[PDB]
RNA sequence: GCCCCGGCGAGGCGCAGGCAGCCGUCGAACCGGGGAUGCCCGAAUGGGACCUCCCGCGGCUUGCCGCACUCCCAGUCGGGAGGGGGAACGCGGGGAAUUGAAACAUCUUAGUACCCGCAGGAAAAGAAAGCAAAAGCGAUGCCGUUAGUAGGGGCGACCGAAAGCGGCACAGGGCAAACUGAACCCCGGGCCGAAAGGUUCGGGGGAUGUGGUGUUGUAGGGCCCGCGGAGGAGCCCUGGGGGCGAAGCCGAAGUCCGCUGGAACGCGGCGCCGGAGAGGGUGAAAGCCCCGUAGGCGUAAGCCCCCGAGCUCCUGCGGUGUCCCUGAGUACCGUCGGUCGGAUAUCCGGCGGGAAGCUGGGAGGCAUCGGCUCCCAACCCUAAAUACGUCCCGAGACCGAUAGCGAACUAGUACCGUGAGGGAAAGCUGAAAAGCACCCCGGGAGGGGGGUGAAAAGAGCCUGAAACCAGGCGGCGAUAGGAGGGUGCG
């Protein structure tokens, strides 16, 4: 996970997980007696061909998602409805993106 | 124990039903740095004899001797920690274990050393 | 002379025993809390089974 | 009384002791309704001690 | 897509949610028997819808063939 | 609440915040495993119940065992079985009316509600006298379609399948008889053994047939000739390794410095862990205070796997034959009642008739004749895939104390009814009891001064609405007419 930090400092995304790490809340309401105290916050995406040790290093960061290519939906790209997310593709996703043709 | 619910009902019942075999558990306090090093272990569960040092509340950096350890309460008594009632007599304030800090050991008991080397 | 059957002199002579109010060190024992309990029985108001 | 000190005896000397305690414990609860209240308790649970490890003994 | 509302939520307040009078939502009088009834064959009360708008429901016409026998060609 | 074996590791003595005391370091409480005690009624069973209590027989020595009914094995000794209970799911019988048809009688409601009987952790079914149609399939059960179709029906209202096709899951064995003819089974005692099970005496069965053989379509089996003689798969655990499998174990990192505050889990600043930023607790909103969490650990009994250990009951192949056998009030016809989508062509039962039986028999949607195709009933067993949840476990765009189960609590409780039966209400002090020491008045409940607490929040206890009531303030108020309001001027 350490690492995966210095990775992300340097590419520039960890303001983002800052952000997602500050404007989490504890929710108005009578979730909070059925769990659902804290709603969290999305962050960045990392879209992956295979996991081999990346599941493991980059899961604890806030609003962090690692996903495999093969097995990719709508929601991981756009929560609640809204397009537009930070994403970190690897070569051979985008690899495999231009086999599926989708 | 094995407390893997999400559900906050569930911890609760467990909480406030749990055998007395494990509230010893549920009652431990955290070592100071210098037993901290020369043992190897972070906490330990309370016990009478034990020397603390209070770190929360209104008797801040008072120190003293345990003196009473209650399991149906989750409460423990400090010699030193009292207030006094309206006739004048003086009772203890009772306390959470996760507010002191354990400073001096109490060790004439063979299984609290074995405690002590399981876990370091 | 007025002629009872055995059980149920048992029987009346448990009722009998079960009808008094809580006792105090129960109250300050509980602070407050049991101070009446539901088989308060009158032998003018309410009538048992036999 | 202690099951330990109980196992060292000889059935004749757990019946006079039986024998004993229930005595005691007729005197006790005619006073009683009249300095250790619990005199009671402890004199039954040894009574039921002594019948436990008697019958063991027997059954052998 | 489009997720218009319900009307009832619009009717709040209407005091008979469409149905005219306060007399009219009734039972099976105010359809004027359950299902079927009244088509004909024993009472006419909804015959003239029958003769206008169903003909051939009442009565019978022709004979089926056993599908042992039937063969359908490509 | 009594005893023991293991675990945990110092306090404990139920809901339940008291006065007196006791148990525990010679290892308690608590947790896992195992024992002992266990009143009366109740199937209730030595015999009787208008009161869950009474009254007897024996025999052994007060202390003890036995003494019900119905049945099996027996036999004048004894050894066994059954009876009652169980939410829903299961098998077999008996069987309404409301209602709809805009009335009503066939129909529908409905093989429903309810009644009677019988089982289990699952039950029932199940190995073609079948389905099909110029091609073929191959025991049963469940899922999706076939289909609101074929078909039934005052042909009205309405009712209503199957084969086939795509999948889940797979598995097949045994009697009767022909032939043989005691070569057989069970109980007890004397021995051998870990044991599979051998061997001996004494008894009970069995020629009205115990055991061996053998179990199917123009076929199979028997007998008859003959060449061949891998039943050897199972079971017992002195031995043996592995694995599952506990109560249970380990498990990172700030209580760092200022302000606010009764109390930091707050604000501002400076750092750290992360395979752990799920959830909860702690005097306010806590990854780093605690439980935990991600993830690593070990494990007695109990169970699975296999190597070895000791031991068992009959045995194949190819065919010839004027030789034998292969399930009777049964198949089938007629009639009556019920039931079905089953219609001249569904299944069940009663009554009257009633076969063939291997040169034989059955089915193919009215009957019958001839062809062709498929099969062998009237005897028995059988896993898996499926249904349920009086219990346990997890989760939730579910409710949040007039809601949600009737019941958040000493609830199927209090209470009502002769009885079947009916059936409530009722949650929250505070961080800590720190639950008001002391003085005056009062017969007292209490009032008033004083105190605790950040705050009376004072148990008639979080917040504390409205209606209603009392007092204080303001405006009006004893020559006066409209549903209590609207406009305009004072």
């Amino acid at each position: 996970t350490a690492q995966t930090r210095e990775i992300f400092k340097k590419l520039g995304v960890w303001d983002d997980i800052e952000r997602a790490k500050k404007n989490t809340k504890i929710r108005a309401g009578k979730g909070k007696m059925r769990g659902r105290r804290y709603k969290k916050a999305k962050g960045p995406l990392i879209v992956v061909a295979k996991n081999e040790g990346i599941v493991q290093g980059a899961r604890n960061h806030p609003g962090v998602d690692v996903v495999t290519v093969d097995n990719l939906g709508v929601e991981y790209l756009a929560p609640g409805t809204h397009p537009g997310r930070l994403t970190i593709w690897t070569k051979g996703a985008i690899e495999r993106l231009r086999e599926i043709y989708g | 124990m094995k407390l893997d619910m999400k559900q906050p009902r569930k911890q609760r019942k467990f909480l406030y039903n749990a055998p007395l075999h494990l509230r010893g558990k549920i009652m431990s306090a955290p070592l100071s740095k210098e037993l901290r090093e020369k043992y190897g272990v972070r906490n330990l569960p309370i016990r009478v004899g034990d020397k603390v040092k209070v770190m929360r509340g209104d008797f801040k950096g008072v120190e003293g001797k345990v003196v009473e350890v209650d399991l149906r309460r989750y409460r423990i008594h400090v010699e030193g920690v009292t207030h006094k009632k309206t006739d004048g007599t003086e009772v203890f304030y009772p306390l959470h274990p996760s507010n002191v800090m354990i400073v001096e050991l109490n060790l004439e008991d063979e299984k609290r050393e074995k405690i002590i080397e399981r876990r370091a | 002379a007025r002629n009872k059957p055995f059980a149920k002199k048992l029987r009346l002579a448990k009722a009998a025993k079960q009808n008094r109010r809580v006792p105090v060190w129960v109250i300050v024992k509980t602070n407050r809390k049991v101070i009446t309990h539901p088989k308060r029985r009158h032998w003018r108001r309410t009538k048992l089974k036999e | 009384m202690k099951p330990s000190e109980i196992r060292e005896m000889s059935i004749e000397e757990i019946d006079k002791k039986i024998r004993e305690l229930r005595l005691e414990l007729a005197k006790e609860r005619g006073v009683l309704t009249m300095e250790n209240p619990m005199v009671i308790r402890n004199l039954r649970r040894d009574i039921a001690r002594l019948l436990t490890i008697k019958r063991e003994k027997l059954r052998e | 897509m489009i997720r218009r509302r319900k009307k009832v939520r619009k009717l709040r307040g209407s005091h008979t949610h469409g149905w005219g009078c306060k007399k009219k939502h009734r039972g099976g009088g105010s359809k004027g028997g359950r299902g079927m009834a009244g088509t004909g064959k024993r009472k006419d009360q909804k015959w003239t819808w029958t003769i206008k708008y169903a003909p051939d429901r009442l009565g019978k016409r022709g004979f089926h063939r056993p599908k042992a026998v039937q063969y359908i060609p490509k």
